[PDB]
C-alpha cells in the first residue's frame, strides 16, 4: 500500500520493460518523479504532493500501455515517463492547472505536445475506466504490486 | 491551413471557422502552448480526455484536436449563442415550454456525464450553448473531473461562487454528482424568472446567508453532518416557510417541487439527474 513500495514497483517495471537501457537504475524513475512533485510544492503550484498510492497506480496504467520495450536511451525513457506524469497531474490533480517546465527534458517542445496527444488518443478510455470501474483499479493495483 | 476563421466568438480564444476542405461551419478553441501564465495547456488536455469519452446530443461535441504552430486547436460543433446572450436577447423572459425544454436537455447532458463518472463542476449560463432550433448543449469541461478512485479530497475551489452548493461553501473535502444538481437548480431559477442569478453573494458568508434566507437554515435533523464540516460556522435560523412563488413565477406547483428537490442544502438529499428526468414536471400529463 506504501507510496515508496509502489514507486519501487514502477521503477523495477520500467527497468524490465526497457531492456536496452543497460545503466538505468530502478531508483532513477523514482528520483525523476519525486523531483517534479517536490518542485511543484516548493514553487507553490500545489498545496500537497500529487504522488499518492492511487496516482502511482494511475501513472503505471499509462506507462505499461505507452512505454515501448524499444526505448533507446535513459533520456527518451525520462521524456516519455514525464509525459505520462504530466497527463496524470492534468487528469487526476487537485489544482486546475500545472506548468510545463518541470515535465520538459527535450529541446523539441513540439515532440512533447505530439506525445501528449498520442497518449490521450491511446489511453483516454482507460483513464476514465480506472475511475468508473473499481474492479479495473484493483486489477491494475494488483499488477503493479506483482511487478516487484 | 485546414480552417478559415470567420469571426471571434469570445475568449484560450474561440472562433467561428469554416473547414477549408468540406466547407462545414465549426467552433475553434485556440490554446497557446508557449505559456506566459503557466498552466493553460493542462486544463485543455483534461477537457480533451473527458470529451473524447462524452458523446451525447446535449454535450458540446469535440470533433478533432490539431497541433500546429505553438498552439493546440480544439475543433467543436458550432452553436448560435450561450444562455447569457439568450437572456439578453429576450429581456430574460422565457416561455414556460422553453424553460422546460432547456432544463430537460441540461438534465439529459448532466445525467449522461454522471452515468460516465464525470463531474462538470462549472455549470453556469455562459457554459450552456443554445441553437436557434432550441437545442441546448453543456460546454466547457475545463474544470470537469473523472471520479471513482477514493481520494482524501477534491478541490473546494470549484464552481463560481453564485452556483456553489452549501456543503462546498462549508468547505466539504469530498462531493459527488450532487455538486452539479445544485448548479442545475440555480440555473432553473434563472430560466423560470428573468435570467438573473438567484443567489448573487459577494463572498462565502453572504452566499450562505442568501441561500438560507430563501430556503431556511438546515436543522441538525435535516443535515446531521453540517456542524462538523471544515469551515462550518453558526448561521441564523431562517424559517423554512418562505414562499418560492414570486422567486420563480414561470413555474406551477410541479416546477416548484422539482426546484426544491434540486436546491436541497444536504447534498445526500439532492435529486439525481436520472430521478429529475422522471419528475412529473416532464410527464406528458403535467399542467
Ligand atoms: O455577441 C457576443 C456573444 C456572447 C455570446 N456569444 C456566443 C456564444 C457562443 C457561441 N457559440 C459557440 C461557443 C463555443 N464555446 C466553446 O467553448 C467556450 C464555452 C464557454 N467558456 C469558454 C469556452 C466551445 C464551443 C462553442 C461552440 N459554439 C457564439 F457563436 C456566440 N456571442
Ligand atoms: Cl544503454
Ligand atoms: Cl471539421
Ligand atoms: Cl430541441
Ligand atoms: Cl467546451
Ligand atoms: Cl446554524
Ligand atoms: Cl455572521
Ligand atoms: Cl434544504
Amino acid at each position: 500500500a506504501s507510496t515508496s513500495e509502489l514507486l519501487r514497483c514502477l521503477g523495477e517495471f520500467l527497468c524490465r520493460r526497457c531492456y536496452r537501457l543497460k545503466h538505468l537504475s530502478p531508483t532513477d524513475p523514482v528520483l525523476w518523479l519525486r523531483s517534479v512533485d517536490r518542485s511543484l510544492l516548493l514553487q507553490g503550484w500545489q498545496d500537497q504532493g500529487f504522488i499518492t498510492p492511487a496516482n502511482v497506480v494511475f501513472l503505471y496504467m499509462l506507462c505499461r500501455d505507452v512505454i515501448s520495450s524499444e526505448v533507446g536511451s535513459d533520456h527518451e525513457l525520462q521524456a516519455v515517463l514525464l509525459t505520462c506524469l504530466y497527463l496524470s497531474y492534468s487528469y487526476m490533480g487537485n489544482e486546475i492547472s500545472y506548468p510545463l517546465k518541470p515535465f520538459l527534458v527535450e529541446s523539441c517542445k513540439e515532440a512533447f505536445w505530439d506525445r501528449c496527444l498520442s497518449v490521450i488518443n491511446l489511453m483516454s478510455s482507460k483513464m476514465l475506466q480506472i475511475n468508473a470501474d473499481p474492479h479495473y483499479f484493483t486489477q491494475v493495483f494488483s499488477d503493479l504490486k506483482n511487478e516487484s | 491551413q485546414k480552417y478559415e476563421k470567420l469571426e471571434k466568438i469570445g475568449e484560450g480564444t474561440v472562433f467561428k471557422a469554416k473547414n477549408r476542405e468540406t466547407h462545414e461551419i465549426v467552433a475553434l478553441k485556440r490554446v497557446r502552448l508557449d505559456d506566459d501564465d503557466e498552466g493553460v495547456p493542462s486544463s485543455a488536455l483534461r477537457e480533451i480526455c473527458l470529451l473524447k469519452e462524452l458523446k451525447h446530443k446535449n454535450i458540446v461535441r469535440l470533433h478533432d484536436v490539431l497541433h500546429s504552430d505553438k498552439k493546440l486547436t480544439l475543433v467543436f460543433e458550432f452553436c448560435d449563442q450561450d444562455l447569457k446572450k439568450y437572456f439578453d436577447s429576450c429581456n430574460g423572459d422565457l416561455d414556460p415550454e422553453i424553460v422546460k425544454s432547456f432544463l430537460f436537455q441540461l438534465l439529459k447532458g448532466l445525467g449522461f456525464c454522471h452515468s460516465r463518472n464525470v463531474l462538470h463542476r462549472d455549470l453556469k449560463p455562459q457554459n450552456l450553448l443554445i441553437n436557434r432550433n432550441g437545442e441546448l448543449k453543456l460546454a466547457d469541461f475545463g474544470l470537469a473531473r473523472a471520479f471513482g478512485i477514493p481520494v482524501r479530497c477534491y478541490s473546494a475551489e470549484v464552481v463560481t461562487l453564485w452556483y456553489r452548493p452549501p456543503d462546498v461553501l462549508f468547505g466539504a473535502k469530498l462531493y459527488s454528482t450532487s455538486i452539479d444538481m445544485w448548479s442545475a437548480g440555480c440555473i432553473f431559477a434563472e430560466l423560470a424568472n428573468a435570467g438573473r442569478p438567484l443567489f448573487p453573494g459577494n463572498d462565502v458568508d453572504d452566499q450562505l446567508k442568501r441561500i438560507f434566507r430563501l430556503l431556511g437554515t438546515p436543522t441538525e435533523e435535516q443535515w446531521p453532518s453540517m456542524t462538523k464540516l471544515p469551515d462550518y460556522k453558526p448561521y441564523p435560523m431562517y424559517p423554512a416557510t418562505t414562499s418560492l412563488v414570486n422567486v420563480v413565477p414561470k413555474l406551477n406547483a410541479t416546477g416548484r417541487d422539482l426546484l426544491q428537490n434540486l436546491l436541497k442544502c444536504n447534498p445526500v438529499q439532492r435529486i439525481s439527474a436520472e430521478e429529475a428526468l422522471q419528475h412529473p414536471y416532464f410527464s406528458d400529463f403535467c399542467p
